[PDB]
């Protein structure tokens, strides 16, 4: 039952989610956010000259990376504080994070070359990482992540968690979690597992784990499924997609009218995720 | 309590220790 879902990328990634889905992003290079700013040509230009001033009332340079791109460089190691922009459409992003220095320099220069835009609808056809409006070309190997937080209006108290992160994770979900469930389940008779083993999804080698409990007049769910993920893969990083039903002050009003409900939801969004064809 | 151990499970416990260093920073 699909209808009016929209796919969304995210980094190498796809999914599909309902239309009236609310939905909030981080995006994550080389261990530091890369944030879109609103700014216009001569408001980035202000905000950096801005910038300066406050670090000369400490600062050391200002470093152009050519595509109307420039980073602010002073102490915290250093601070790089780059400002880099998408090409062909006009988008602003900022990318700060500490240095130990002509390595992080170049690096920041690759992102200004990089930096592609994208219409709002649009799917791209070339190979790279999509944050807000832009995605940064190429299929190299870069550390890269993001999270994406998602609520369902018709399902109060309901949210669901999308997340990858290069690098393999030191342990499975089942191995991680299961001793944890099975105490749950011998402590509360109102908890149960719903499912636990694998769902792939094509290639997408994903542990799955699906718990649910009813007290104090309310049902609450917690369901996880993760890849566990393997070393300098852009295609296989973690992965990671999550669905709870935490506690609710007052009885609030289900967020789902059944079981059943619920894990159509939860499959039909997690069968929806594959690496962007490139 | 059932849902104290469900918010363990949803905010800690299923997350793995690189998930949890990048939820911390």
């Amino acid at each position: 039952d699909k209808t009016g879902w929209i796919t969304h990328c995210f980094g190498r990634f796809l999914i599909d989610l309902p239309p009236d889905a609310v939905i909030n992003a981080g995006y994550y290079l080389w261990g530091d956010r890369i944030e879109y700013l609103d700014d216009k040509p001569t408001e980035l230009a202000a905000r950096v000259d801005r910038l300066e001033q406050e670090w000369r009332t400490m600062f050391l340079r200002k470093i152009d990376f050519g595509n109307e791109s420039v980073g602010l460089l002073s102490w915290s190691t250093y601070l790089l504080d780059t400002y880099v922009t998408s090409k062909p459409t006009w988008h602003v992003y900022r990318w700060k994070g500490k240095v130990s220095e002509q390595h992080a320099v170049e690096i920041s220069r690759a992102l200004a070359r990089n930096l592609r835009s994208r219409a709002p609808k649009e799917i791209p056809s070339e190979p790279g990482f999509c944050i807000d409006h832009a995605y940064i070309a190429g299929d190299s190997f870069q550390v890269e992540r993001f999270g994406v937080g998602v609520t369902f209006p018709e399902h109060p108290g309901a949210r669901f968690e999308f997340r990858s992160s290069t690098g393999a994770e030191l342990n499975s979900l089942l191995e991680r979690v299961d001793g944890f469930v099975q105490n749950m389940l011998s402590t509360f008779a109102g908890m149960e597992t719903l499912r636990k083993g694998k769902h792939p999804v094509g290639s997408l080698p994903g542990e799955e784990y699906l718990v649910a409990g009813s007290d104090k007049g309310q049902r609450g769910y917690t369901f996880m499924w993760e890849v566990q993920g393997k070393e300098e893969s852009l295609t296989e990083p973690n992965l990671t997609a999550g669905l709870a039903v935490l506690e609710r002050s007052n009885p609030p009003p289900p967020a789902f009218k059944s079981d059943k409900e619920a894990l159509e939801l939860w499959d039909t969004i997690v069968d929806s995720i594959r690496v962007r064809p490139t | 309590d059932l849902f104290a151990s469900i918010g363990a499970l949803w905010t800690w416990a299923w997350r793995g220790p690189k998930a949890r260093q990048e939820l911390l920073k």
